[PDB]
């Protein structure tokens, strides 16, 4: 269905690697 | 996307091209929400205005693609759609409230590293992250400027804006079914959604779970880019109710 | 402007 692993990336989440700029994002969330 | 950057091969895996038939042309980006369930913008499907009024056959999804116009074997996946439902509220008469459709897939897709789908939010990760100066991600094949077009998908990182700073920005109605995003003047920073990123998501990474949710759909705007505007979401959360009607009675 | 796709899906 897609419901468990929804929102994890296979080539980020789900490797443990990170993309370019998602820490842009986290430093948002304050 | 405007001012934005190369998108990584696999960053947005959710990302979806609505693609017309006949002529073939980009109609809209959406974003796969299940194996068998595609969202976008009710003005991607229809739009009187413009003489917009698309059917399910006129229509094909195209799934794991970073190339805007290459048919990219072995890694994009096309899809025929079974049904389209447009909310029963959009209006499209003034304001495009309630900009929200569902497409189902005449049959599942299959996940790979390229093709995966994105969360919807829940009431409290959507409170807890639809908060102005948080900034979420937009993703498209739409125009590089208001007045050309990319070679692969592009992406842009954008903090959404305090709803009076919205509302001031603009002649139009605003609703709780909106939000804005963008940069402001005197921030330097810029970037923008534009034609043909409709439909497409607004993006934000938990910081809970780490998990990607879909806050937002690219709605509207005037012009792209331009100081002192900013463009307009679908409230994803907001519309939760007829979300979740549709898919548990179709499905 | 677009490659064209398979005829597969048209
Ligand atoms: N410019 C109009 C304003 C309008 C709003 C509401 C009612 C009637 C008119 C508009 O933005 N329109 C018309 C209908 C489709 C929509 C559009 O083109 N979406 C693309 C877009 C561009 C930049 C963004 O940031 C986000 C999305
Ligand atoms: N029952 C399915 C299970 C499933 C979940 C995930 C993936 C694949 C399957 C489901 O609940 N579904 C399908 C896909 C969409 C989702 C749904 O309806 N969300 C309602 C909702 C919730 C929060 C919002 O912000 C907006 C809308
Ligand atoms: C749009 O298309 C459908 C089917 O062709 C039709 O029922 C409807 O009246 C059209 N116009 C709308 C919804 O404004
Ligand atoms: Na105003
Ligand atoms: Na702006």
């Amino acid at each position: 269905s897609g419901e468990a692993d929804c929102g994890l990336r296979p080539l980020f989440e789900k490797k443990s690697l990170e993309d370019k700029t998602e820490r842009e994002l986290l430093e948002s969330y304050i | 996307i405007v001012e934005g950057s190369d998108a990584e091969i696999g960053m947005s895996p959710w990302q979806v091209m609505l693609f017309r038939k006949s002529p073939q042309e980009l109609l809209c980006g959406a974003s796969l929400i299940s194996d068998r369930w595609v969202l976008t913008a009710a003005h991607c499907l229809l739009y009187p205005p413009w003489d917009k009024n698309f059917t399910e056959n006129d229509l094909l999804v195209r799934i794991g693609k970073h190339s805007r116009t290459r048919y990219e074997r072995n890694i994009e996946k096309i899809s025929m759609l079974e049904k389209i439902y447009i909310h029963p509220r959009y209006n499209w008469r003034e304001n495009l409230d309630r900009d929200i459709a569902l497409m189902k897939l005449k049959k599942p897709v299959a996940f790979s590293d390229y093709i995966h789908p994105v969360c919807l939010p829940d009431r409290e990760t959507a409170a807890s992250l639809l908060q102005a100066g948080y900034k979420g991600r937009v993703t498209g094949w739409g125009n590089l400027k208001e007045t050309g077009q990319p070679s692969v998908l592009q992406v842009v990182n954008l903090p959404i804006v305090e709803r009076p700073v919205c509302k001031d920005s603009t002649r139009i109605r605003i609703t709780d079914n909106m939000f804005c995003a963008g940069y402001k003047p005197d921030e330097g920073k810029r970037g923008d959604a534009c034609e043909g990123d409709s439909g497409g998501p607004f993006v934000m990474k938990s910081p809970f779970n780490n998990r990607w949710y879909q806050m937002g759909i690219v709605s509207w705007g005037e012009g792209c880019d331009r100081d002192g505007k900013y463009g307009f979401y679908t409230h994803v959360f907001r519309l939760k109710k007829w979300i979740q009607k549709v898919i548990d009675q179709f499905g | 402007d677009f490659e064209e796709i398979p005829e597969e899906y048209l």
